């Protein structure tokens, strides 16, 4: 198992997609038109997971870029990165999405999902070993959102026993686009509980504070918002993408990470916040990697409890000392990790560092104060369908008001589920 | 591609047409004999304002329009015009006997006479298109044909065209310029037959145009022209969108899911500045945060009510110029504490924000000055309602004696179309009533 196929949905999901085909493209020393031009041979040693290797050794992304409206893919083509992305993987409609999970997920998008899959499958048949699926994505749009978690149950269908994770840019009204977006999330949140093993918790609200506050950055624009995602996406994939001895996959990590099925929703974290001079020590990294404000999903991990944590160590740096330090927030702060789960926080180092920090530290919880996420779309969805509010864009494309309070009850039990073992 | 076609129907909509044309070709460098030197694809192309202009292979730029009026005399004054040349001959479509202000003969007798025509002549515009998103249907409230054969028009669209959007810009009626003593009857009836079949109407009170008029440019009897001018900015406001790219413009269907709660519930108040004439506005620049604070001075209202003594369900502020988000921010930061800005409790408090870089341009020997920066509020208040009472009233006291009814019945209508149109006005204002209200 080596191969993964990468799957970028909608607005959002290709522009941060991009960022992270920019970021570790750049790791792995492979320029803009596909050519390899680094010095390491640990840059190409894993470089299968992510990439095909082409006439005249050119290394293509395995990636596919999905969208309704031609807009977004036509700036990618333009942008930095754009040449190295197969042509054929570019699939996209021309009417658009509407920020309606409906046109995304039953109509519109309906329309163009078999010819997306029909390259999934052409990436698939031609991996050795195919051990999963990554899906970029929004679920306040349309397309992300709806189109996204369609493909999801598509890929599932055809694919059921692979792995399938999704970076998922939870919405916020402090950087939102429209007032439909928590109908849209809570849709899609019912979906992502059946059909993904892993979905990493990306939240809009906590990139804007991260910018706003701890990077201050007074008016923060989407792409200072991808800076963080596209580091976090770098850092959780940083063990696939580089040796060794102590290697990974995805199902391991799946199987480790989540003690029940439906709780696979979790909070990532990076250490330092960029946008520097001074190198942190381990004791900063690991201080900061917990902190709640370096968190990407706005939630307060003293309101919850740790089910599980993976933290993975970039750098040079002494082993002993990651270790004692992660044993000291472990034995110093015990009440805030499960105890039925024994030894439930697994670190890695990894020697290798991201562009510019001589040593990072990128941080994984599954934590049970995820909840509050699920918690304040629960409540701006229910202030709108409590009154039917702006329904009348879903009852247009098919859509019923039993589905919706379906979608509004499994993410209720979802949140109940969480506090169960918060107690417990 | 995303086309929009747009028809303008009587006087009202013909004359707003000029304007709202006229206004275009200064925004995209086009001639008046259609020529676009900045346009280097010729005889087709994808750019932005493309969706409002198509192209011969001579590099003619045709407006995506139609003009229709029962009665020759103000599409002739287009046909002999400066932008003779701009238009072919069938999009301009004229009958010769008009509707009489009588929606019965433009909606029936008259108006019958002409709609097959009409279709099929935006048919041909329709089959240039390789993605039409919607039609922009410019029309007066109070004229025969622009309340009657609107209807019957909007109607034969929803057939046609399924529901492929439907925009109107509906012209209230008001004493101080032109009225007629029917334009209530013409107004309710209208507004009733069209409600179901119009996706969003942006409604234009012309004492709201007239008031600004006076006031703020400093004209003392202004005239259509006058008004005209200033209404064919703030339809240049919305439409820019459509017209221009943008890295942080946000498209108009954008701003209207966020505008039509329930659909019935479609009719935006527009708010528009700066209006200055430019003796005031010499060695005067109006900053982000004044344009802004006057998008919630009501005096600059495109109707008149009052959004201060009502509840809002949206807002969204489309800046065009010399704007960047930061101002913006600062701008409604200011305002949020300073104004009476209550929203409905089921709806989220944001404003929405757009911005075009293109600076608003002004028509050459206008009244209006030329600015750096502007901005059109587009807001969803209860308080419009206000606007369908006044209205409402004025029905009643004559519906109440029958008064001028035998112009209607004998030309086909019923007196059930009056009630049946009158109810359906008062189920509006009762949901204009209930929506503001709050939950349990
Ligand atoms: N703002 C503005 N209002 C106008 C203009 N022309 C007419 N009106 C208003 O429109 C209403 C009269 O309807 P018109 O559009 O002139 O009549 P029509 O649609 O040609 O209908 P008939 O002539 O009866 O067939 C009155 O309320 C006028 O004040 C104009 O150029 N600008
Ligand atoms: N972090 C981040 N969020 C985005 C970006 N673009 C859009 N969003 C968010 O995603 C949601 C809108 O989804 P979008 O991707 O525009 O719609 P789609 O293209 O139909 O999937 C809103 O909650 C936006 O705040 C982006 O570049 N970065
Ligand atoms: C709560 C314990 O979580 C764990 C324990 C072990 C593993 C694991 C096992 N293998 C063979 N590989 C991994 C692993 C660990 C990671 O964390 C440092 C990974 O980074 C996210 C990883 O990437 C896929 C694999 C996993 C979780
Ligand atoms: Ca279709
Ligand atoms: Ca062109
Ligand atoms: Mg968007
Ligand atoms: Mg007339």
């Amino acid at each position: 198992m080596r191969e993964i196929v990468h799957i970028q949905a909608g607005q959002c999901g290709n522009q941060i997609g991009a960022k992270f085909w920019e970021v570790i493209s750049d790791e792995h020393g492979i320029d803009p038109t596909g050519s390899y031009h680094g010095d390491s041979d640990l840059q190409l040693e894993r470089i299968n997971v992510y990439y095909n290797e082409a006439t005249g050794n050119k290394y293509v992304p395995r990636a596919i870029l999905v969208d309704l409206e031609p807009g977004t893919m036509d700036s990618v083509r333009s942008g930095p990165f754009g040449q190295i992305f197969r042509p054929d993987n570019f699939v996209f409609g021309q009417s658009g999405a509407g920020n309606n999970w409906a046109k995304g997920h039953y109509t519109e998008g309906a329309e163009l999902v078999d010819s997306v899959l029909d390259v999934v499958r052409k990436e698939s048949e031609s991996c050795d070993c195919l051990q999963g699926f990554q899906l970029t994505h929004s679920l306040g749009g349309g397309t992300g959102s709806g189109m996204g978690t369609l493909l999801i149950s598509k890929i599932r269908e055809e694919y059921p026993d692979r792995i399938m994770n999704t970076f998922s840019v939870v919405p916020s009204p402090k950087v939102s686009d429209t007032v439909v977006e928590p109908y849209n999330a809570t849709l899609s949140v019912h979906q992502l509980v059946e059909n993904t093993d892993e979905t990493y918790c990306i939240d809009n609200e906590a990139l804007y504070d991260i910018c706003f506050r701890t990077l201050k950055l007074t008016t923060p624009t989407y792409g200072d918002l991808n800076h963080l995602v596209s580091a976090t996406m770098s850092g959780v994939t940083t063990c696939l993408r580089f040796p060794g001895q102590l290697n990974a996959d995805l199902r391991k990590l799946a199987v480790n990470m989540v003690p029940f099925p439906r709780l696979h929703f979790f909070m990532p974290g990076f250490a330092p916040l960029t946008s520097q001079y001074r190198a942190l020590t381990v004791p900063e990294l690991t201080q900061q990697m917990f902190d709640a404000k370096n968190m990407m999903a706005a939630c307060d991990p003293r309101h919850g409890r740790y089910l599980t944590v993976a933290a993975v160590f970039r750098g040079r740096m002494s082993m002993k000392e990651v270790d004692e330090q992660m044993l000291n927030v472990q034995n110093k702060n015990s009440s805030y990790f499960v105890e039925w789960i024994p030894n439930n926080v697994k670190t890695a180092v990894c020697d290798i560092p991201p562009r510019g920090l001589k040593m990072s530290a990128t941080f994984i919880g599954n934590s049970t104060a995820i909840q509050e996420l699920f918690k304040r779309i629960s409540e701006q969805f229910t202030a709108m369908f409590r009154r039917k509010a702006f329904l009348h864009w879903y009852t247009g494309e098919g859509m019923d008001e039993m589905e919706f309070t379906e979608a509004e009850s499994n993410m209720n039990d979802l949140v109940s589920e969480y506090q169960q073992y918060q107690d417990a | 591609m995303r086309e929009c076609i747009s028809i303008h129907v009587g006087q009202a909509g013909v004359q707003i047409g000029n304007a709202c044309w006229e206004l275009y070709c200064l925004e995209h460098g086009i001639q008046p004999d259609g020529q676009m030197p900045s346009d280097k694809t010729i005889g087709g192309g994808d750019d932005s304002f493309n969706t409002f202009f198509s192209e011969t292979g001579a590099g003619k730029h045709v407006p995506r329009a139609v003009f229709v009026d029962l009665e020759p005399t103000v599409i002739d004054e287009v046909r002999t015009g400066t932008y003779r040349q701009l238009f072919h001959p069938e999009q301009l479509i004229t009958g010769k006997e008009d509707a009489a202000n009588n929606y019965a003969r433009g909606h029936y007798t008259i108006g019958k006479e002409i709609i097959d025509l009409v279709l099929d002549r935006i048919r041909k515009l329709a089959d240039q298109c390789t993605g039409l998103q919607g039609f922009l249907v410019f029309h007066s409230f109070g004229g025969g044909t622009g309340s009657g054969f609107t209807s019957l028009l909007m109607e034969r669209l929803s057939v046609d065209y399924g529901k492929k959007s439907k925009l109107e810009f509906s012209i209230y009626p008001a004493p101080q310029v032109s009225t007629a003593v029917v334009e209530p009857y013409n107004s309710i009836l209208t507004t009733h037959t069209t409600l179901e079949h119009s996706d969003c109407a942006f409604m234009v009170d012309n004492e709201a145009i007239y008031d600004i008029c006076r006031r703020n440019l400093d004209i003392e009897r202004p005239t259509y022209t006058n008004l005209n001018r200033l209404i064919s900015q703030i339809v240049s406001s919305i439409t820019a969108s459509l017209r221009f790219d943008g890295a942080l413009n946000v498209d108009l269907t954008e701003f209207q899911t966020n505008l039509v709660p329930y659909p019935r519930i479609h009719f935006p108040l527009a708010t528009y500045a700066p209006v200055i004439s430019a003796e005031k506005a010499y060695h005067e620049q109006l900053s982000v945060a004044e344009i802004t604070n006057a998008c919630f001075e009501p005096a600059n209202q495109m109707v008149k009510c009052d959004p201060r003594h009502g509840k809002y369900m949206a807002c969204c502020l489309l800046y065009r110029g010399d704007v960047v988000p930061k101002d913006v921010n600062a701008a409604i930061a200011t305002i949020k504490t300073k104004r009476s800005i209550q929203f409905v409790d089921w709806c989220p408090t944001g404003f929405k924000v757009g911005i075009n870089y293109q600076p608003p341009t002004v028509v050459p020997g206008g009244d209006l000055a030329k600015v750096q920066r502007a901005v059109c509020m587009l807001s969803n208040t209860t308080a419009i309602a206000e606007a369908w009472a006044r209205l409402d009233h004025k029905f009643d006291l004559m519906y109440a004696k029958r008064a001028f009814v035998h112009w209607y019945v004998g030309e086909g209508m019923e007196e059930g179309e009056f009630s049946e149109a009158r109810e359906d006005m008062a189920a509006l204002e009762k949901d204009y009533e209930e929506v503001g209200v709050d939950s349990v």
